[PDB]
């Protein structure tokens, strides 16, 4: 299956490429930096972002969105995580969220896919914790700040075994299950 | 505007009603119509739109389903439902109580006649040559310029039909092009996104000028609700005069524009 | 034949008067007309004829002299002389007493209206688009299909003219291609050596057949004084029916046929 | 005349042949045709020709006999007989030697092609759209504007037909109306007794005038044998010349006019 | 698809180039155009694009300024600047190296001929009834179907204009409706949002069927870079077949297709 | 002059009514809740919002967006203040931003106005301080948390003289000035 | 049967009325004076005369031409008898043809009849002698000069039995026979 | 001037050739034998004959009719002389008209000329006497029976001076006069 991908993140392309490596499907990724909308439900956000991507391409194209949901911050980001990270980085994140009463937070990836006829929504989630100190490499955003539940290593520090339990892996497992199950 | 009011008493104004008048009643709309086709075809409402006009997104249904019957059935049963009350629509009331000798329309329903009967009037539907042979100069004439649901060989609901009907060779055309000579037309309910009105008038006008009596060609009109700068100059080149309002409630607007005629 | 009288009663017949009627009056005739041009241009009555039809002969005069004016002046002053008394033409009386609501004609004179007035009746003369705007459904309409002597740019008196007026694009054609949709026409005072009729009717017919409702097309007629085998055949395909007579006095025969209509 | 010769040099002349050419050969005339229809119907030659034109007196045949087959056969067998020698007609010789790139005709026979082959030349016949698809720019084109005997849905041999073929919607018309936009036509063999020749040019000329380049539209011609004062004027109105002669012998006249073109 | 290549071989295909081709060059686009009219008239780029389509937005400019001249000048001087080098557009190279006998276009610029000259070739430009008289069967013909910048009374750049030019009565229309009788047309650089191609083709087809020789109608094509489900359905109704690609670089896709033709 | 206004705050209608009392112009407010976009520049944001408002109205209409810019958060809100205040309210604002080392913040409103021909942009700003405690009434969002420069009372407790020194008052003074001099 | 007759002799109408009394057919006679032609054969003469009569009437019409043939004049009249009798009358007939050595003459009528489809020709003849003196009444041209074969009284003095042996009676007997058997 | 002539007499061609030798005009004669009409006035006869000749030719053509008028026969020929002479010849002319008490007769020719626009009529007459015996050659009809006034020789024996006093010479002198002065 030849599916296209529109995104802004370049490392997202390499993650989706090594996750889907050897499956049979291929991804023709392109960089456009589609702006998102400020809504609470991620279904409408992934719907209109996939609408803008299909208006850009016109071929079968899927669209990914990733969000952090901080339980201390009453579930504030998720949909709006990009501006949060791009204004704070890892310096002004862990000193005021990792040292609070509730370090618990959940990270969700939602995939919106268009088969040129319909819109299909697939999602996955992992629970986790904010580290009090940023730890590991700092080349893939909040990977050095996010320890998963039941682990003591940040997602940048585990390395290539991040893509076996992460929320991108479950979301693209459901996407892979749909893509080889047929066009149902 | 005043000029119009002048003639509404001489009997030289013809009314051409369009879909906007309906809607208010509570009927569906191409929105729902074009969506229905989508679901019935496996597509998603939005995605389907990104492919053609609207007429086109109906030349297609048919082609797949072979014919237009399946659809005409849904429209007829849905629109002419029994949850619609006519006595609750002023627009349809004022129209019935005015005094327009001839009434053309591009809607497919049957609500205008229903109203005229409800408030006590008489009329003759005309949708084929046979009817033309029954016209009584003492009753109103309601002409269906785009077909009714009582026949499928004459229903303009697709491209290839909004075509052979751009040559004005059908019997019902020859009639219009003889009625407009000597009278003026008040368009209402219409949305200017159709070039039938721009090839009829563009073609009537150029006729008077050859006759060297342009100053006689009767004046037309077209109540739109919100005004447009650009599309007011173009529509004068031909010869139609726009009218408009300030009340922003569309329905409210149309209703009053009409009381200016009902009186008496 | 009986069928015609059937229609006359309901109100669905149109009358198309021609030059034959203008005989009882004692008006001149084409013979004298062409004889005239001949003397003027320098030829001899007979030698001139050997060169062309009749319209052609007239288009020559014009070109030579410069324009039609000179001739129109002769025809008008001569045909409307003060030695002709209308009260003594029975044919006209009957026409002025029957009940035909629309009368078309190809003469250029003014006697049909003079008649309608002398026996007390009212009418509206339509020779241009301006008049098509005064029509009242309470008076008889008289249409000058071939021009009058009150304009030089209408009178159809020459080839070039009997041409353009063959594509039926004039304002006064569109009115006639829409008055026959749902009505029958009764030709009189005419001749079968002119082929506008054959393109009008050969074209009205084909339309009904397209709809395939031919069985409904109203039915025409054409009283001719002397019977002729061949023609009846051809004029039947196009859908017209003859009604000849036996009196050899052509004039007398005509006065007759028109009594089955005056019947108080 | 000299002007014409100019164009023939470059390649801006089209030839249009008629029945006059096919009389020197010996073929049956039209007289014999109508007479035959008469005997075969009980009438006598003279009396029959007192009821209608000629085309008309041939639509009657058909109508009675139900179809045109019974005639095409007498005509085909009689004309294309074997007592006719093509090598004894100079007119047909020269035509085969000149350099005319396109040749239209209104005859139904097949003698022109026969000659072109007898004197060694190549050509293509076009009587339908399929043929138009085979045109080679290196051979002559012989177009049959009025049908051949190899099909009866085309032969124009009756009124009804010589009518519907006056709206120019047939494929073979569209071609002639694009061939004459840029070239001139030399009519020969014909006789002024048509309106096709008149509504064709009358309609081309007017086009050039709108284009405001009247001074460019080319000049037809029309070798008649005896001269006519009147027609020269009427036909002068639409860029048609005239080139009469003095030798009374009709055949003699035509042949000479042609040698002016063969000139090796 | 293979069928098309079948014909380039024999010599029966006509190229109809559109605006898409003019992209590699780097010319302005339609967008920039309307942006200009907007700034000039006093509006804002986007706010302006809300009252009409394009053949309306431009007609406004003209109605306001007074005439089209002021724009033609910007366009001509801008589109033909000295910063564009033809030698670097592969698309043009292929067109100039292929062997298409007749090339029609709807662009207004002059790059298609500049190309033919630069790679050594010959041509005749036809924008008027005067040039149709110079055509030589040994050079390529280039027809400007929508006008050039060497006249303002032709350039079709506004509604009223895109109107009259829909009855096909101009000299250049009569020439195209006789060039497709027996020929397939290969549209390129076009976009499916114009009904000229749906009245020409919806009308060429009906003719074959009337003759009933349908099978004969040559076959058209319309390479569209991106593919669409619905349109194929409708465009098949009138023998037109799509030929999409997969390369998402539209430009590249086009250059490709034109190699199956240049093939020495 | 008759100008229209599209918003979702019902008290924005009240304040724009009572600022513009007696100047000559009147506003015909309607409630629609146009969804804004997530961008950094407020010019593209107010252009997109005014474009949606003009597509909905079709007449001369203005729209207004109001943004806080907290210096301790490196100016994180502004464009995106509504989801922030609607999520964490007044309880989770003062206890972790009012107690910060840098309590400086500036409040800005931008006004996008369309005269049905062009787009006109007017703005205002007021430097201020975040309170360590919500003080005043809580009927008009964060007026009870904003200490303006030069005073010690919040905007909620200050009363009807709130719209005399406010950034909305400066922006609407420029808007009223352009509406009274005319279509410049 | 209703047949028409065109002539210039008013007594031809009387004789054709009284010959055809009681046979069933009636004639509607009209006076026009068709000018005949000068030929030798009476077939082309009666065809031309019937052609002019049919062009004038347009209905079933017959015409009749009556000719004397004097043997002393080598059969000079016949076709051209009317101008002869109208010029020299009865005075200059008997004194130079009744006194001749050969007084034989034959009288013939030819009848050209058109049924509006074909042309039918009927004829009769009676041998006779020219009187040397006009004898009888002179109201019906040369009946007072013609002695029939077998009698000595002229046709004028003979009375109403003139049309029982006459050549007009034989020609109209053949005409009446064809009219009664039908359109053969 | 080039004028055409239609006749049936071959010697009429010879006489009109040799009368018109040297005047300037020439005739292109053709033989057709137009059948004349039986009337009293020669004007309608020559108009009908010139009408048939112009319908046959279509160019400037003249025609000529020649008539005798015997006073003993009350002027019976003239218009109708051809059938008379072709029937009774020269044997049955002199023995019963040359022996009469009144041998006076006048010979007239009428010339009908059409210039393709109008009809022009020219005539001549010569009084004469009928011979009691045919005298002279008999190759040109009744020239051997006509004694002109003032002589005792017939027109046949007189020779080439026949067309110097003849009525044909006077009529063609008027015709030649009108042809030389022009189209008056
Ligand atoms: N109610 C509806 O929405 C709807 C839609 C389709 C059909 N209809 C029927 O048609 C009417 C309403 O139609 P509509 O206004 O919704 O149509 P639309 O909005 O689907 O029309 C699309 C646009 O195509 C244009 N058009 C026409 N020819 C074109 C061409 N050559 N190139 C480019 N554009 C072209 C016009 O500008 C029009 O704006 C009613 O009378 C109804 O009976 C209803
Ligand atoms: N092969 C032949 O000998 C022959 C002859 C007759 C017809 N045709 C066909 O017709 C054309 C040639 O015809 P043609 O020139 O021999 O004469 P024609 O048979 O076409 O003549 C028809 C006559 O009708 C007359 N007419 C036209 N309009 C009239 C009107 N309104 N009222 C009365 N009369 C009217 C014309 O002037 C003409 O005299 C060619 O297309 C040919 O195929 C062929
Ligand atoms: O596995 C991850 N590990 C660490 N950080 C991540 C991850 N995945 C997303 N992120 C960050 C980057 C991204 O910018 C932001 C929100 O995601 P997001 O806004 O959708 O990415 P983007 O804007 O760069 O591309 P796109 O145009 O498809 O939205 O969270
Ligand atoms: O004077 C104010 N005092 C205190 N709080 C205020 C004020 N004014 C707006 N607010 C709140 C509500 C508003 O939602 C948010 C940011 O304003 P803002 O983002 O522009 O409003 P919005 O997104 O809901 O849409 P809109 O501008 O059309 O009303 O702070
Ligand atoms: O029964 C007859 N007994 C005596 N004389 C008769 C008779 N019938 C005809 N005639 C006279 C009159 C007539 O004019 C002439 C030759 O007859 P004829 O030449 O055919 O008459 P006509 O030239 O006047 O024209 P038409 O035959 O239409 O009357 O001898
Ligand atoms: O100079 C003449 N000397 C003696 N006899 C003549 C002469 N000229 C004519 N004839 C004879 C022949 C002619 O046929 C007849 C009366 O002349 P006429 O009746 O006009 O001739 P026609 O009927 O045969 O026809 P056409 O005049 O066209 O030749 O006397």
């Amino acid at each position: 299956m030849n599916i296209r991908f529109i995104t802004r993140n370049r490392h997202k392309i390499k993650e989706i490429n090594k996750i889907l490596s050897g499956t049979g499907v291929v991804v023709l990724a392109s960089e456009h930096s589609i702006d998102e909308i400020q809504t609470e439900n991620v279904h409408a956000l992934i719907k209109d972002k996939l609408l803008k991507a299909f208006k850009l391409v016109g071929r079968p194209v899927f669209v990914e969105h990733t969000g952090l949901y901080i339980e201390s911050l009453n579930g504030f980001p998720g949909g709006l995580t990009q501006i949060f990270w791009d204004k704070l980085q890892a310096d002004k994140f862990s000193q005021l969220l990792g040292t609070s009463e509730n370090p618990r937070l959940v990270a969700k990836t939602i995939i919106g896919y268009c088969d040129s006829m319909k819109i299909y929504i697939f999602e996955g989630e992992t629970q986790g914790t904010i580290s009090p100190v940023p730890k590991g490499p700092r080349d893939f955003q909040w990977d050095c700040i996010f320890i998963p539940d039941g682990e003591s290593e940040t997602f940048a520090e585990m390395g290539d075994r991040k893509n076996e339990i992460s929320m991108r892996k479950k979301a693209f497992d459901k996407f892979k299950e749909y893509l080889l199950e047929g066009g149902k | 505007m005043e000029q119009l009011l002048a003639d509404y008493k001489k009997g030289n104004v013809i009314l051409f009603v369009g879909a906007g008048v309906s809607m208010n009643l509570g009927l569906p709309s191409w929105s729902q119509l074009v969506d229905h086709i989508a679901t019935e075809l496996g597509y998603d409402p939005d995605i389907y739109r990104t492919f053609g006009s609207a007429l086109e997104l109906a030349e297609y249904y048919k082609l797949k389903k072979g014919k237009i019957g399946p659809l005409r059935s849904w429209m007829d049963r849905m629109w002419h439902s029994s949850d619609i009350d006519i006595n609750k629509s002023k627009v349809h009331e004022y129209i019935a109580k005015a005094n327009f000798p001839i009434i053309y329309t591009t809607n497919y329903d049957r609500w205008i006649e229903t109203a005229l009967s409800n408030y006590g009037k008489e009329y003759i539907k005309i949708s084929s040559v046979s009817d033309i042979a029954k016209i009584d100069n003492n009753k109103t004439q309601i002409i269906k310029f785009a077909g009714d649901f009582d026949d499928d060989s004459s229903i303009v609901l697709d491209e290839t039909s909004y075509f052979q009907r751009l040559e004005f060779e059908t019997p019902l055309d020859i009639k219009f092009r003889s009625d407009v000579l000597g009278k003026s037309v008040l368009f209402i309910g219409y949305s200017l996104s159709d070039i039938n009105i721009r090839l009829l008038f563009y073609k009537l006008s150029k006729l008077w000028k050859e006759q060297k009596l342009e100053e006689a060609q009767p004046k037309s009109y077209i109540f739109l609700p919100r005004p447009n700068p650009i599309q007011e100059e173009i529509l004068e080149q031909w010869r139609i005069g726009m009218i408009s309002s300030e009340n922003d409630n569309p329905g409210e607007s149309l209703e009053e524009f009409l009381k200016n005629f009902v009186l008496v």
